[PDB]
């Protein structure tokens, strides 16, 4: 600072503004919440997104917190070329529908609905990118089971299964099925939950699951975990 | 972009007065500003200024200790609170908007005026009038004590033009640099302590004085100026 | 009359071998906790640009530095005796030990109650960090001056000694206040922001099961996880209580020995519990490294 | 009906093979000119001296 | 049927084609440049390390001057570096956090902004206000924004499998560069910037005019996706980098590949690709967190710069050519030289 010029010392100056303007953002910009809502077609994003042109985002505010939601529906690419942009997300919200029996793809009839939705969890739990990031496994469209299971028995999409032809004792064993992908049962963790199309504790259920995921990291990072 | 300025008028000696400047129109609060008054000698002479985030101010020696600078970003306003005015404190003061990143104009866009009457490189340049007929080449120079050229390879040398009833307003930055919205029929050159401003095809347009000034360091000196 | 000698050891039961121990086990400790903080360091000087995190864990390794650079003189005074040695130092050694306990202690302190604070407010200043830290050794400076100046050369065949000098008064009056201070003001901070971590862990994941998110054998995961978390807390817990307590004890005996008058303090009992205080030393950078 | 594709396929191909082609021995010694000729002018091959280089 | 008449058709053609571009070739690169001076070995210092982004690194581009730049990333920010004195011109901050590109023009007026939001965004440094706005935001890609370069003209290139030279004073695509079946990656402008050339995940490398908007030319060779792709200096080579950790040197004239540039020790795709200012060096960025610097005339390594702390992402060698940027997802720019 002794062989600057003034327009030299005033243009560092600026740059230290600079700084501070960006050092102030970057820390208002790190004490929000950012979730990343995958699924399938016709899985019920439409009322996880109620409930509570590229990526869309949706803001919620819960208590003092501040969620951000980046719906990647609409986005029809590669998904290998552009998923690691969501590297460090908070956590993954998941959505399956439960009535994923009777219905068969479009494009392929042949094909079951509820192992597509399989694949789409495996490939994106068992993700390299996501090894530590938790997931939000919603179960969707629980009153239409309930009135399904009756009709139509559950043992059509899996010819392996044995046990009682109810809601309460199927719907144990789907969340058993889903939850059996993980491959990294100590990093990660899902928190599977049965929701209706009127039910109004699904924001608190993400509320609690996210602050359990900031204690883990918070005593991560502290060396105490 | 405008400067609008307010607060002269007639003033006893040994009293005080605050001179008000409103910005509209630009990034107020990412401007440095400067206060450059003009005696009626026609002599512009630099007397403040206030940094950008108002994390450094400068004063004239002449004028420490009685002027205050201080800028207000929110309301976009500019205040030089004057204490213990003396009478050669007469002139009609200026106020110059000014920023600094690398490949700015420094001193762009000045102020309007107001008047106020109460009841160091050195740089020399080369005469008070160039009577010259409009339609052929005109040149001036100018000259400091030591030389302008910084090691980084810039030389801070700045050429200015007021035209009779009108704020000066930038020609050339940095000795060669040519303002935005200026013909190029002016352009500046030279080296080391010589300097020189020719205009190709002189009109109408160009009558005024010209002031060559020194960004260096602290204090800003401009020149006596020649009339054309 | 009769004054207390802190490292001087007539040694008339065995020759030689004694020495041999103590200085064998003294550099064995100056080599281990030297390379165990010097690498805890330097990888904590690495990661500085990288984790962006009010650490604070730094101060403690460059303050066990201190107990590893005072440690050759002792070692010197157990190999020679007589305290053949000069009276300057005789001011400063001491005063350079306390000190770097003392900061070592309120360093202890400071990383739980961060630790605390962050985890039970949730993530999702930085100078003052810095001034706290000058803060905690402006004050250890302070609370250790006492015994930089009260110090004094005293020939006990005659031989030469270092020890304390003190006005019952006044010897009371400092050893309690920092016993107090430094000793049970830390064990509380500590303890109750362990406990409030504990707390605070348990509270989130016993009111995740009231809205049912766990699966069989998945409860087993978080019971197995939930258990070596509270371990690793106990175990900071205790090696605080069990590190810096022989000192106390220590400290408290040499007081209760002016009034007693008894043999309660051995020449040779001392320098034990100090080489076990050095071992904290070389002991901190494990526990607060775990990676 | 995908004919339209097909055919706009076809005609790219037979677009793209109408281009004459020289020899690699012709390309493999352009190059080699190219980077023989500006040897003199790559800073980053050989290195400036100090006061040359503006980022020391 | 008639379509598969015409597919056996296209098949006679290709192989027409293949057999065309192996009628001309007489020798290797590496056995033409057998007998020239090897470069031996090549270090670089890090002369500068360019601090101040908070998040990952996607896009950075060199002022034609060689000493302003330019990078972006994910923490929504758009920074201007002075490059020489460490300092900071501008912080632009962006609607759209998920940029994903950025490009610099050459006259130094305007940047291009680009990412997950199918719209890119053009800034004018040079206004009157002292600030930095947005100058037009141009839309119709229904795909994520991959690249975008200056040419009032601006070419960019999208998920969508299509390219699109746009015309910044209106608004709307002049021209639409169809053809790429996969997601077209990386784009490259010749110095000349008349013929351009695009590569996509479909490991294939497509030559476009800009004036006839009509494919010249199909490179192919990849085994896997195209990530960074650029010019000889004379405009008359390629410079391709793909997942398979492997380079190549295709040749405009003789419609052919010249070099691959690969070892056993890289397992890891390559990132970013640049040449040096007389050809003579060819960098890469690769995943496992150095920047290799191959000697391109030859097929041999020259150097390693292995000072980064993640995946390099984005690489650049300035006009003059003394110096290489090289950004990472480590959120440090190093000015290398
Ligand atoms: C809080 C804390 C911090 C650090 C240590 C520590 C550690 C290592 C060591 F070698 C010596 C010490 C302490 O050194 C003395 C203290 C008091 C006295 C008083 C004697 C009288 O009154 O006669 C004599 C010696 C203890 C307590």
């Amino acid at each position: 600072g002794c062989t600057l010029s003034a327009e030299d010392k005033a243009a560092v100056e600026r740059s230290k503004m600079i700084d501070r303007n960006l050092r102030e953002d970057g820390e208002k910009a790190a004490r929000e919440v950012k979730l990343l809502l995958l699924g399938a077609g016709e899985s019920g994003k439409s009322t996880i997104v109620k409930q509570m042109t590229g990526i869309v985002e949706t803001h919620f505010t819960f208590k003092d917190l501040h969620f951000k939601m980046f719906d990647v529906g609409g986005q029809r690419s590669e998904r290998k070329k552009w998923i690691h942009c969501f590297e460090g997300v908070t956590a993954i919200i998941f959505c399956v529908a439960l009535s994923d029996y009777d219905l068969v793809l479009a494009e392929d009839e042949e094909m079951n609905r509820m192992h597509e939705s399989m694949k789409l969890f495996d490939s994106i739990c068992n993700n390299k990118w996501f090894t530590d990031t938790s997931i939000i496994l919603f179960l969707n469209k629980k009153d239409l089971f309930e009135e399904k299971i009756k009709k139509s028995p559950l043992t059509i999409c899996y010819p392996e299964y044995a046990g009682s032809n109810t809601y309460e004792e199927a719907a144990a064993y789907i969340q058993c099925q889903f939850e059996d992908l993980n491959k990294r049962k100590d990093t990660k963790e899902i928190y599977t939950h049965f929701t209706c199309a009127t039910d109004t504790k699904n924001v608190q259920f993400v509320f609690d699951a996210v602050t359990d995921v900031i204690i883990k990291n918070n005593l991560k990072d502290c060396g105490l975990f | 972009v405008q400067l609008v300025e307010s607060g002269g008028g007639l003033v006893q000696p040994g009293g005080s007065r605050k001179l008000s400047c409103s910005a509209s129109g630009f990034a107020f609060s990412s401007f440095g500003m400067h206060w450059v008054r003009q005696a009626p000698e026609k002599g512009l002479e630099w007397v403040a200024y206030i940094s950008s985030g108002s994390g450094t101010i400068y004063y004239a020696d002449t004028v420490k200790g009685r002027f205050t600078i201080s800028r207000d970003d929110p309301k976009n306003t500019l205040f030089l609170q004057m204490t213990s005015l003396r009478s050669e404190d007469t002139a009609m003061y200026y106020c110059v908007r000014s920023i600094y990143y690398y490949g700015s104009s420094p001193f762009d866009f000045w102020g309007q005026g107001t008047t106020l009457t109460v009841s160091d490189i050195v740089m020399t340049q080369a005469t008070s009038s160039v009577p010259v007929t409009p339609g052929e080449s005109v040149s001036i120079s100018c000259r400091s004590s030591k030389s302008l050229l910084h090691s980084n390879g810039n030389t801070y040398l700045y050429w200015f033009l007021q035209r009779p009833g009108q704020s000066p307003q930038l020609l050339i930055y940095r000795m060669s640099n040519l303002a935005s919205g200026v013909p190029d029929r002016f352009s500046g050159s030279g080296s080391g302590t010589a300097f020189t401003l020719t205009i190709s095809r002189l009109e109408a347009e160009d009558v005024g004085v010209y002031y060559c000034m020194q960004h260096l360091e602290y204090p800003l000196t401009f020149g006596a100026g020649t009339k054309l | 009359r009769t004054r207390f000698p802190f490292f001087s050891d007539v040694k008339g039961d065995h020759r030689l071998v004694l020495a041999a121990v103590e200085t064998t086990v003294l550099v064995l400790i100056f080599a281990v906790s030297l390379l165990g903080n010097v690498c805890a360091l330097v990888l904590v000087a690495r990661r500085r640009r990288r984790g962006a995190t009010a650490c604070l864990v730094l101060n403690l390794f460059c303050a066990d530095l201190l107990f590893i650079s005072a440690i050759p003189l002792v070692l010197a005074v157990r190999w020679t005796e007589a305290w053949l040695l000069g009276p300057v130092a005789c001011h400063l050694l001491f005063y350079v030990m306390t000190l770097s306990g003392s900061v070592t202690i309120l360093t202890l302190a400071a990383v739980s109650l961060e630790r605390m604070v962050c985890i039970v407010h949730l993530q999702r200043g930085r100078r003052a960090r810095a001034v706290l830290l000058a803060l905690i050794w402006g004050y250890s400076a302070v609370a250790a001056l006492p015994l930089c100046v009260f110090f004094r050369v005293v020939p006990q065949q005659e031989i030469s000694i270092c020890t304390l000098i003190w006005p019952i008064p006044g010897e009371i009056s400092w050893d309690v206040s920092f016993v107090t201070l430094n000793f049970l003001v830390p064990g509380l901070v500590i303890v109750i922001s362990y406990s409030k971590i504990l707390q605070i862990t348990k509270a989130s994941r016993k009111r995740l099961t009231v809205s049912l998110a766990y699966s069989e054998s998945h409860q087993i995961r978080v019971s197995q996880q939930d258990f070596r978390l509270f371990r690793t807390l106990f175990l900071l817990m205790v090696s605080f209580f069990i590190m810096w307590s022989p000192i106390i004890i220590t400290i408290l005996l040499i007081l209760i020995q002016n009034f007693k008058q008894d043999l309660v303090i051995w020449p040779s009992l001392f320098f034990w519990v100090v080489a076990f205080t050095f071992a904290n030393s070389a002991l901190n950078p494990i526990l607060y490294n775990m990676t | 009906a995908s004919i339209a594709q097909a055919r706009k396929l076809v005609e790219q191909l037979k677009m793209e093979a109408n281009i004459d082609r020289i020899k690699v021995s012709k390309a493999a010694a352009d190059l080699m000119a190219y980077c023989e000729a500006h040897a003199k002018e790559d800073p980053l091959l050989t290195p400036v001296p100090a006061s040359e280089n503006p980022f020391r | 049927s008639e379509l598969d008449q015409l597919r056996q058709e296209a098949e006679q053609l290709k192989n027409q084609i293949r057999d065309a571009r192996k009628a001309c070739a007489d020798a290797t690169l590496s056995q033409i440049t057998n007998n020239i001076d090897p470069v031996g070995r090549i270090q670089m210092r890090t002369r500068r390390t360019l601090r101040g982004h908070l998040a990952k690194i996607y896009a950075m581009h060199w002022g034609t001057d060689s000493r302003l730049l330019v990078s972006a990333s994910q923490d929504g920010k758009l920074i201007i570096w002075d490059s020489y004195t460490t300092n900071k011109v501008h912080a632009i901050p962006l609607r759209s956090s998920w940029v994903m590109t950025c490009a610099y023009a050459p006259s130094g007026n305007y940047v291009a902004c680009g990412g997950l939001d199918n719209i890119c965004s053009i800034y004018n440094l040079k206004t009157r206000e002292g600030n930095v706005r947005v100058s037009r935001e141009l839309a119709g890609h229904t795909g994520y924004l991959s690249c975008c370069r200056f040419l009032n003209q601006i070419v960019t290139s999208s998920g969508d499998t299509t390219c699109a030279l746009w015309d910044i004073e209106t608004g709307q695509q002049t021209t639409t560069f169809t053809g790429h079946t996969g997601d077209v990656m990386s784009l490259s402008l010749a110095p000349d910037t008349r013929l351009f050339v695009s590569g996509a995940c479909d490991a294939s490398a497509k030559l476009w005019d800009v004036r006839e908007g009509m494919c010249r030319q199909t490179f192919t060779g990849h085994e896997s996706d195209i990530n960074a792709i650029c010019f000889f200096p004379n405009g008359n080579a390629f410079a391709t980098g793909s997942d398979d950790a492997t380079c190549r040197l295709f040749d405009l004239r003789a419609d052919q590949e010249l070099m691959t540039y690969s070892h056993d020790n890289i397992i890891c795709g390559i990132t970013s690709v640049s040449f040096s200012k007389s050809g003579r060096l060819l960098l890469a960025g690769y995943d496992d967190f150095n920047c290799n610097v191959w000697d391109a005339l030859k097929a041999d390594r020259a150097g390693v710069l292995a000072g980064h702390d993640n995946r390099v992402s984005c690489l650049g060698v300035t006009d003059d050519g003394m110096a290489v940027a090289t950004g990472s997802w480590d959120s440090f720019l190093k000015i290398w030289n």
